[PDB]
């Protein structure tokens, strides 16, 4: 186990491949309330299940470092924790309606 | 009625017959370089910096005195039109004085603002 | 959810500018007018408005321009008339607006320099 | 020259001077009033003109890039000298 | 025969050509512009190999330097721009970057010109270069060094 | 430059250093204040022919920008995530 992971207000994980395991599983069943056709579900479970193999495949956390390629593995965890956060807030949004309203006639005009 | 299609810069704009190559470019909103042109006053075509290149056609036209043609493509930004217009302001400059300082024309010169754009 | 709000625009009192610059000030909404000097007319492409012109007089000290008209040097630009009018209305200004003058079309004849019997044949080239 | 206007202020050299009754003159009173007393004009009317012996003469001010922009001067009228419009020196065919 | 050194095979305004082109091309119109000049008038100037090539094209230069009428700005301001440098060129006094500079002044004045005269002033300015450059080269390397 | 040979190893042996090689007021080390003139080189736009400005002329090739969308499949990121950073051998703990 690290001593560190070098970031302060960072803490190092005991069990980062059972966190990481615990957090993809989350994302992946609050996307299963998106619609199914919306492309931030699509999206998302592409790579929240490609994560998710590679944390499977790799025991060792140095090298599921080196395939996830997203910094420490707390930072990784932190980042799951973050999209996990995200399709809560997106089922609210619901972003994948269509456009509220086209702007003004010319309102991305450049140079006037 | 009589309106014939030309294209400036591949862009179809309909004029009357007798319409100069420099007038179609106007209607695009394209002002060709000039010098010697002024539309108050007889054509003249002297000046030579108002040559500009038509689509598949090896010789340049002075674009002031030359009535467009049906089915012509005006390429007033080529490589063949930019080029025509740096030899004759070079052409402008050999002899012209080194005078902008004191020269009251300087600031709202048409010989200064045509060599800095073209 | 929106609110139905049947009023001009109205911005007056919340643009910090005192009163006497907004009811005695007289904009004009114009696009200028080629510089005869030069043939360029990329300078009559836009919208423009611009205040009344106020006193300036001579600095006792050095002979320099005063002024007291915090507008004097105040010019905005529009891409359309009814932009200018627009901006002007919600601000409070009285303006004028002036039509843009767009040059005629020409019918222009190389040949007819060298005409038959018509006085435009000239005398020299 | 700095001549004195009759109130005795000096005239400058673009001719400045303030009249009679002008209350700004106060402004000198117990100082002075600033005037360069090397009148460009009087100076350069003291260079000899130069003969030359060609239809058209250049003149950069002297000094190579220390001077002024080259410039070429036509002398083909014999009822006057060419000038210089940068510096003011004056130039005049030889027969 | 052998001390041909080139021909003008129609009027000043067509290119020269070397002796070895002038061992077998024929004289018309076709055959004169596969040779890189021009029947023209079908004046034929011949030079011998006394001839100061330079010289004689640069005298050709000022002809139509005194003859251009003024009207139009590249044969007005070009021609006499060329006369200038052909002058120099005479005398080897510049350099041989100025060969392909006086190059790209007559192709600037041919063919943006009102009349053919411009293209008459370049023609024999191209036909120079086009076959006695080592000639220009030669002349201001031997200025060059008298002057050092 | 001029302190004594005692005050030169007091002043040394109290900041630990050898102070007189590496001394912070200049001496003679420094340029001559008159320089013999320079003779500046020309850039590369500096030639007789095959110069046309149209030719090297950088603000005209600049574009509008292009529209990707307009309101009138693997997933991507902005770029390949960064490349994680390696210690330094020069000295990888100050
Ligand atoms: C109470 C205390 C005061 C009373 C005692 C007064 C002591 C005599 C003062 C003489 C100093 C001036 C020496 C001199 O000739 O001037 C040189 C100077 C020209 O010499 P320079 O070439 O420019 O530079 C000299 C050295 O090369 C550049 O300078 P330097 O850094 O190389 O030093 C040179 C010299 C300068 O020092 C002296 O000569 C006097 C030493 C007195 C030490 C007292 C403590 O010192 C030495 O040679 C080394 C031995 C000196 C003792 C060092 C002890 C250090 C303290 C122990 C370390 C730990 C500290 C904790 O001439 C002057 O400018 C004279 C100006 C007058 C200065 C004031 C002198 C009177 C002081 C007040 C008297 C009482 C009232
Ligand atoms: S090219 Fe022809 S029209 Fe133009 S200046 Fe020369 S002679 Fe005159
Ligand atoms: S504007 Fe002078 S030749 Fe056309
Ligand atoms: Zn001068």
């Amino acid at each position: 186990l690290k001593k560190t992971t070098g970031l302060v207000g960072l803490a190092v994980c005991e069990t980062p491949h059972e966190r990481l395991k615990i957090l993809y599983t989350k994302i992946l069943d609050v996307l299963g309330h998106i619609p199914k056709n919306a492309a931030y579900r699509k999206y998302t479970e592409q790579i929240t299940n490609e994560k998710l193999s590679m944390v499977k495949a790799e025991p060792d956390v140095k090298k599921l470092e080196e395939r996830l390629q997203g910094g420490q593995i707390e930072e990784v965890i932190l980042q799951a924790e973050n999209e996990l956060s995200l399709a809560r807030k997106m089922i609210q949004w619901k972003p994948w309606e269509p456009l509220v309203e086209e702007p003004p006639a010319s309102q991305w005009k450049w140079p006037i | 009625s009589n309106l014939i299609e030309v294209f400036v810069d591949g862009q179809s704009v309909m004029v009357e017959p007798g319409t100069t190559v420099l007038q179609a470019c106007e209607k695009v909103g394209m002002q060709i370089p000039r010098f010697c042109y002024h539309e108050r006053l007889s054509v003249a075509g002297n000046c030579r910096m108002c040559l500009v290149e038509i689509e598949k056609a090896p010789k340049v036209v002075a674009a002031c005195a030359m009535p467009v043609m049906k089915g012509w493509n005006i390429l007033t930004n080529s490589e063949k039109t930019k080029k025509a217009r740096e030899g004759v302001m070079e052409f402008l400059l050999a002899n012209h004085p080194l005078d902008c300082p004191i020269c009251d024309q300087g600031g709202e010169c048409d010989l200064q603002d045509q060599s800095m754009m073209f | 959810q929106l609110i139905t709000v049947d009023e001009k625009l109205d911005i007056t009192t919340i643009t910090g500018v005192p009163e006497e610059h907004i009811k005695t000030r007289k904009a004009r909404i114009f696009v200028p007018a080629r510089n005869n000097m030069q043939s360029g007319v990329n300078n009559t492409k836009k919208w423009k408005m611009e205040f009344d012109t106020r006193e300036r007089w001579e600095n006792p000290l050095m002979g320099w321009a005063s002024t007291a008209d915090p507008l004097s040097n105040l010019v905005l630009t529009f891409s359309t008339k009814e932009d200018a009018v627009a901006f002007a209305e919600k601000n409070g200004w009285s303006y004028d607006v002036e039509e843009r003058k767009v040059p005629k079309p020409k019918s222009k004849s190389y040949g007819a320099n060298f005409s038959w019997n018509k006085r435009t044949r000239v005398s020299t080239k | 020259g700095v001549r004195t206007s009759p109130t005795g202020e000096k005239v400058t050299h673009t001719g400045q001077v303030y009249d009679d009754g002008d209350y700004r003159k106060v402004r000198f009173v117990g100082r002075q009033k600033e005037v360069n007393e090397n009148f460009a004009i009087d100076l350069i009317a003291e260079q000899p003109v130069s003969q030359v012996g060609s239809r058209v003469i250049s003149c950069d001010g002297g000094g190579g890039a220390l001077g002024h922009p080259r410039v070429y001067i036509n002398l083909d009228k014999e009822t006057k000298t060419g000038t210089c419009g940068y510096c003011g020196l004056q130039f005049r065919q030889q027969h | 025969w052998d001390n041909l050194l080139a021909v003008i095979p129609g009027g000043s305004s067509t290119p020269l050509i070397p002796k070895s082109v002038c061992e077998t091309v024929l004289m018309d119109f076709d055959a004169l512009i596969q040779a890189q000049t021009g029947l023209g008038t079908a004046a034929v100037i011949v030079m011998d190999r006394s001839t100061d090539i330079v010289k004689a094209i640069a005298r050709l230069i000022e002809f139509y330097k005194h003859e251009s009428c003024g009207q139009c700005t590249p044969c007005r301001e070009g021609v006499d721009w060329m006369n200038k440098v052909m002058a120099r060129f005479v005398r080897g006094d510049a350099r041989p970057a100025e060969i392909d500079s006086l190059w790209e002044i007559s192709k600037q004045i041919e063919g943006h010109t009102i009349c053919a005269l411009g293209d008459g002033a370049a023609w024999p300015v191209q036909g120079l270069i086009r076959h006695f450059r080592p000639e220009l080269e030669e002349r201001m390397q031997q200025f060059a060094q008298q002057h050092q | 430059a001029s302190a004594t040979r005692f005050i030169q190893w007091l002043r040394n042996w109290a900041s630990g250093r050898d102070l007189q090689a590496k001394l912070q007021l200049r001496y003679q080390e420094i340029s001559k204040r008159t320089q013999p003139p320079p003779k500046l080189p020309v850039g590369p736009s500096h030639k007789l022919s095959n110069n046309y400005y149209c030719t090297r002329d950088g603000r005209r090739e600049a574009m509008p920008p292009s529209i990707v969308m307009s309101s009138q499949k693997k997933a991507v990121s902005p770029a390949p995530p960064i490349k994680r950073w390696e210690l330094s051998q020069d000295e990888p703990y100050l």
